[PDB]
């Protein structure tokens, strides 16, 4: 009754070779999403989605300045650091 | 020689002075360097600022946003959150006006109507192409005062849009607060800046029976589009 389910920021630690393959598939190419309970059969259809959560506007990761423009400043976190 | 030294420091004093800008803010656009920043927001040319009557000086805090090409809702949160912080805002896209008809839709054999056209019955077209919605919402009396028509920063923000989105589109402005905020509606023999609309502000004192109240703060437009056309005497001809 505690348990935040609203969403699961899932993070894929992993290299880039592997990484930006899996992403692409967990977020673009997926047919159906199911859950397994022990003391059950595994073949329980749920209704879930996977979506990139990396192009955040909570975050910012800076104290971004009431004068400057976010599309700046989200190109600079692309290019300096990707595993964002 | 006393003249020689004396002229000499004077003039690196003033070398001095001319790198450095807050030196030289001077409380307005008076400087150059203010000047030269103005220019680079398209207001460089002498008269623009007739044309706006506002201390143009204001919208040096916008200047990062003037050096795009488009007028995004960052802007206008910006220009909200600048006037009184604390306000929050939010804006939709796509917000549908009806706009009337020159001629109604009708049936003809001589130059009929094809279906190319997308026409619409004769009475009202829609439109969700020229308006944007920008919701306000405050959490003191003194904020919604001031942005209730009459308010000063219900002016200052008409003062900004003027430039900042000029005729690219227009914008329907609303507030919503508590009804504690607002004031009971009452008569006066005389009209006054601050008193109620009857369309927008106009709410009626309730019997001790709070709740959030949305309502109107009015609509930005600069071109109204009236009719002085004077048909055509002549025009250009050349057949080249």
């Amino acid at each position: 009754s505690q348990v935040d389910l609203h969403r699961l920021s899932l993070y894929l630690a992993a290299e880039a070779p592997v990484s930006s393959t899996l992403h692409l598939m967990m977020t673009k190419r997926l047919a159906a999403l199911y859950l397994r309970l022990p003391g059950n059969d595994e073949r329980i259809r749920i209704d879930g989605w996977f979506s990139p959560g990396g192009f955040a506007e909570e975050d910012r990761l800076w104290p971004k300045g009431d004068s400057a423009f976010s599309g700046y400043q989200l190109l600079l976190e692309y290019f300096t650091f990707r595993e964002k | 020689l006393d003249i020689f030294s004396h002229r000499l420091i004077t003039q690196y004093y003033r070398i001095w002075r001319k790198y450095s800008y807050p030196a030289t803010f001077e409380a307005g656009g008076q400087d150059k360097t203010s000047q030269y920043l103005l220019g680079l927001a398209r207001l460089g040319i002498p008269g623009c600022a007739q044309n706006i009557a506002t201390p143009v000086s204001r919208f040096l805090a916008l200047l990062p946003l003037m050096l795009l090409p488009g007028r995004t809702a960052e802007g206008l949160t910006s220009l909200v959150t600048l006037l009184a912080p604390g306000t929050q805002a939010r804006v939709w896209h796509h917000d549908r006006r009806r706009i009337p008809l020159k001629t109604p839709l009708t049936m003809r054999v001589h130059h009929p109507v094809s279906l190319k056209s997308r026409p619409v019955m004769g009475d009202h077209a829609t439109d969700v192409n020229g308006q944007v919605l920008l919701q306000l919402s405050t959490q003191t009396g003194s904020e919604v005062q001031g942005w209730l028509p009459g308010g000063h920063l219900y002016s200052d923000l008409l003062a900004l849009l003027h430039v900042y989105l000029g005729s690219r589109l227009d914008v329907r402005l609303q507030l919503c607060v508590e009804r504690s905020l607002l004031p009971d509606a009452r008569l006066s023999c005389r009209p006054a800046a601050g008193s109620p609309q009857l369309g927008r502000t106009a709410v009626m004192r309730t019997q001790a029976k709070a709740r959030v109240m949305t309502i109107s703060l009015g609509r930005y437009q600069r071109v109204q589009e009236h009719y002085q056309r004077k048909e055509t005497q002549e025009n250009g001809d050349y057949r080249w």
